[PDB]
RNA sequence: CGAAUUGCAAUGUCAUUUUGCGUGGGGAUAAAUCAUUUGUAUACGACUUAGA
RNA sequence: GCCCUGAAAAUGGAUGGCGCUCAAGCGUGUUACCUAUACUCUACCGUCAGGGUUGAUAUGAUGCCCUGACGAGUAGGCAGGCGUGGAGGUCAGUGACGAAGCCUAGACCGUAAGGUCGGGUCGAACGGCCUCUAGUGCAGAUCUUGGUGGUAGUAGCAAAUA
RNA sequence: AGAACUGGCGAUGCGGGAUGAACCGAACGUAGAGUUAAGGUGCCGGAAUACACGCUCAUCAGACACCACAAAAGGUGUUAG
RNA sequence: GGAAUACUGCCAGCUGGGACUGAGGACUGCGACGUAAGUCAAGGAUGCUGGCAUAAUGGUUAUAUGCCGCCCGUCUUGAAA
RNA sequence: GAAAUUGUUGAAAGGGAAGGGCAUUUGAUCAGACA
């Protein structure tokens, strides 16, 4: 009763990168609770929101959301790749995004 | 999953603990590392003392107060280890090292909190039985730390209160378990047991 | 003469499209959605609620009626992707659902362009729930609660709401 | 990367229009382009490729 | 005016291609000049430096010379220049020249309103 | 007994520091610097002294 | 085979750093994974080549359209364009109801050279297109002339007794 | 110092070798998606604190070829023959 | 003596999830299923629904953050020097 | 009545330079409304 959440909390780790070159169009998301690429395959295509604050109350509220989705699975340990409409601003490296269950197959 | 993670740093290896801390604190986790004077480090004590006296040589020639600052506390030796694994010259690494607090002994905020153990850094699980190792408190005292006796006088004073808290809690759990068996036979428990519970 | 004209100005009247070859076909729902199952709604005003699935419509939506007497989710549509189909079923043959279609839920209002100027309570046909709707809503759950009440704890289950706990890994746990 | 055999982007070394600005030679090229495009006789292609030549490749007969 | 014949005007590299070291010195303007130097990192195309004009950045020939409104802007100076646009209304957009006076702009704008042509600066010398 | 009409999803806002204003309800009544002066101090600042 | 000794140089220092010891070392093997401007597919730009269309539609085929391949580059060659001062035509072009000029983290077009518009200032002439002509495009030459900075309220303004 | 053949740099960016004109991979219009090369996957740093069999404890261990120094001669130190 | 299974290969076997792309613009073509009319996933995207009609969204600009980025011209085998 | 250079006001940033490239947040500004 005290809980209401219908998402899985994850962290925004980093951009997709080489050593010394980063590609800001693809972000890496660490979904908390996932350990392998199989069972990271469950969350593919699910929506992600990044909810943050501002000071300009636009459209009736002060909190804002950057939407995106999970696209594929990253290397060997349950990290996934994500693409957003406007990319994540690289000050959120180590910040909580929320992975919804909106396109579901269950 | 907790907001703040308190790591009881007894019997942990230095650079194997520091890598896990420097990855978690960059992922965004607030970590305090308590009881840092009981950290282990592989290699024999004279080997690690010769490595620290090799570190003591490297100071700026023309003005020594600019050079590498050789901190002598065990918490600051572990902090040097973690800061070598964080990109501490940028805003991201500077903000990641502010999620870290390292203490020798257990301060009174974290006296009454649950401590965790990192198993991929434990000396017991990682070193071969028979290898020699070094304790960071003895190494710090040998290289010039001053408060080994103070955090040992303040430690057993904490351990007395903890071991007299644990006896009261143990008697509480024995009084709970002597009366919780009166309900384990009934229909609610025989229905709960089919569900695994 | 600040800009002289083109060689002969190719005229650009509209030209019709080519003949497409995209014929729409019926949806193929996933096999876990049979009518009578219990769905968990994941998005919307009634998110987290547990409803009963009754009928597949023809705009590829599901018709759900978690009993109003149970949790207050009326007869409505969901998108078949924002639902989680659980394992539990009820016997849905008892209810009569053939009077429901897309024109049943079609709203015959007029606010279809003026939502940029409708900002100070226009009071235009917004809050009138007539007896055409609630009379049909009574018969579909008076026959549904009489099937829900056969099994124990199902009415409390449908009156409760779903949430994820601290250790709940949704890729592992069943439904 | 392609291991090229020939030189890339090589123009054919034949002029495909007269370098003259003559209107009455432009009209003859307009005529013989139609004839060479829509007949099967090689005479029109010979006359069309001969209308393009310069003054030293059109010597007097 | 539906004006919808054109499709999704995209623009690769909407940035400006300023000259190298135009921000460093005041004598060097921001008009683009190719770096012809022998040790020029901009000419030798290193990583992290500015990018030069190539033909790869060219625009789609269907959506070239079009405004975001979808027309080609055509400069007019009087009503006889407006009359060349009266049968191409959905594809062109008239634009009054900068040196037309305020007395003649209210004539050109009235003629363009009577002809249906879209003027892209109807607020110049409006008073 | 209610929760329908947030219309097939659009975070659908609940948390915590800084700060100012307003009401009523208590509480407390100061020093520092310049200027003058000393020379245990002093290139200048600084330091150390004195003065209702 | 590994390790040690043999193995010594001068600022403090370098498997890149932290650090690592049933390795995060060495020898070897098996997979999974990371990613270049490279390979594959798609879109667009350009160049080259091949082919279609003077039914006659805007007499134009300079075009339009279909297909395929390709795109590094100094010295250098060629081509297509942008900009300047004057000249011959034309727009019966703009203008004291404001020409030119100048300012403008205001807008649009072009890959770019550049072009156009709005606002402020300003006060008498100036542009578009087809051509002609050249004293025609600057970041440099310890470049020429002019103007102005940091240094900098700084060095200093202390010989000849007051 | 002087030659022979090929490849390259000069004229050349890009991924790797920390950095380097010449080494490895691969040569470049503008973008998207996928897959790889050379090199890597404790942390900096994207990627297995993978798996499997052994060896080594160094009072200056050792760790990516070019490459950024190393021999003769010893050690019942340890292992195998 | 009878099998089974591993391994390797083939299927013009079935089936589930995810990502990027929708170029072209009357008809023509090759096929498929149909007695036929016709229909189709067969020479490149359509259908339904909802929100906003402007701080939706987009452009420029300043700043912050992650990663990269040595000062240009010239001579030179080689210039940040 | 341009620029270098300077004063005032306004906005912003600032741990041993500053400037630049790719991407997005935040502030300002502009856009067309699909009218």
């Amino acid at each position: 009763a005290e809980s209401h959440r219908l998402y899985v909390k994850g962290k925004h780790l980093s951009y997709q990168r080489s050593k010394r070159v980063n590609n800001p169009n693809v972000s890496l998301i660490k979904i908390e609770g996932v350990a392998t690429p199989q069972d990271a395959q469950f969350y593919l295509g699910k929506r992600i929101a990044y909810v943050y604050r501002a000071s300009k109350e636009v459209r009736g509220s002060k909190i804002r959301v950057m939407w995106g989705k999970v696209t594929r699975t990253h290397g060997n340990s349950g990290v996934v790749r994500a693409t957003f409409r406007n990319n994540l601003p690289a000050k959120t490296f180590g910040a909580s995004v929320r992975i919804f269950l909106y396109p579901s197959n269950i | 999953s907790q907001p703040v993670v308190v790591i009881d740093a007894k019997d942990h290896l230095l650079g194997r603990l520091a890598s896990t801390i420097a990855k978690q604190v960059l992922n965004g986790q607030k970590i305090v590392v308590v009881r840092a004077e009981a950290l282990n480090i592989s290699g024999e004590f004279f080997r690690n003392k010769l490595k620290y006296h090799d570190f003591l040589r490297k100071a700026t020639a023309f003005n020594k107060t600019r050079g590498p600052f050789h901190f002598r506390a065990p918490s600051r030796i572990l902090y040097k280890a973690i800061r070598g694994m964080v990109s501490h010259k940028t805003a991201r690494g500077k903000a990641a090292l502010e999620r870290l607090k390292i203490f020798e002994g257990i301060p009174p905020p974290y006296d009454k909190k649950k401590r965790v153990v990192v198993p991929q850094a434990l000396r017991v699980l990682r070193l071969k039985p028979g290898r020699k190792y070094t304790t960071l408190g003895k190494l710090s005292t040998s290289v010039g730390w001053k408060y080994e006796d103070v955090v040992a006088k303040l430690e057993d004073k904490r351990k007395v209160r903890s071991a007299e808290y644990y006896a009261k809690k143990r008697a509480f759990t024995k009084k709970v378990s002597s009366a919780s068996a009166a309900a384990s036979e009934s229909d609610v428990a025989k229905q709960l047991a089919s569900f695994g519970y | 003469s600040a800009q002289k004209a083109p060689k002969w100005y190719p005229s650009e009247d509209v030209a019709a499209l080519k003949k497409t070859r995209k014929a729409a076909r019926p949806q193929k729902l996933r096999a876990s959605l049979v009518p009578g199952t219990v769905l968990i709604l994941l998005a919307g005003r009634f998110r987290g609620k547990r409803v009963v699935y009754l009928k597949h419509l023809e705009d590829n939506t599901l018709l759900i009626s978690g009993p109003f007497k149970v949790n207050g989710v009326p007869l409505r549509r969901v998108n078949a992707r924002y639902v989680i189909a659980t394992s539990t079923k009820v016997s849905v043959e008892g209810v009569n659902v053939e009077k429901f279609n897309v024109e049943y839920f079609a709203k015959e209002k007029l606010t279809k362009k003026e939502k940029k100027e409708a900002n100070l309570f226009p009071e235009q046909q917004n809050k009138e729930i007539k007896a055409e709707r609630v009379e049909d809503q009574k018969v579909v759950d008076k026959a549904l609660i009489a099937e829900i009440k056969k099994t124990p704890l199902l009415k409390q289950y449908l009156s409760a709401s779903f949430s994820l706990k601290n250790g709940d890994k949704p890729h592992m746990l069943k439904f | 990367g392609i291991d090229h055999t020939s030189k890339q982007h090589k123009r054919s070394g034949h002029r495909t229009a007269p370098k003259s600005d003559n209107v009455y030679l432009k009209l003859l090229v307009k005529l013989y382009t139609f004839l060479a495009r829509r007949t099967d006789a090689p005479f029109n292609k010979v006359v069309l490729k001969a209308l393009f030549l310069s003054k030293i490749n059109r010597p007097p007969v | 005016m539906a004006s919808l014949p054109h499709p999704k005007i995209v623009k690769k590299h909407t940035k400006k291609f300023k000259r190298h070291h135009s921000d460093r010195y005041h004598r060097v303007a921001e008009n683009w000049r190719k770096q012809k130097g022998i040790d020029s990192v901009v000419r030798r195309r290193f990583r992290g430096n500015i990018s030069q004009p190539k033909i790869g950045y060219g625009s789609n020939k269907k959506t070239k010379f079009l405004s975001p409104s979808g027309h080609k802007t055509f400069l007019v100076a009087n009503v006889k220049d407006l009359e060349t646009l009266t049968m191409h209304t959905k594809t062109y957009a008239a634009e009054i020249a900068h040196n037309i006076s305020a007395k003649n702009r209210v004539v050109i704008l009235a003629r363009a309103k009577a002809l249906g042509i879209k003027v892209t600066n109807p607020k110049g010398r409006l008073a």
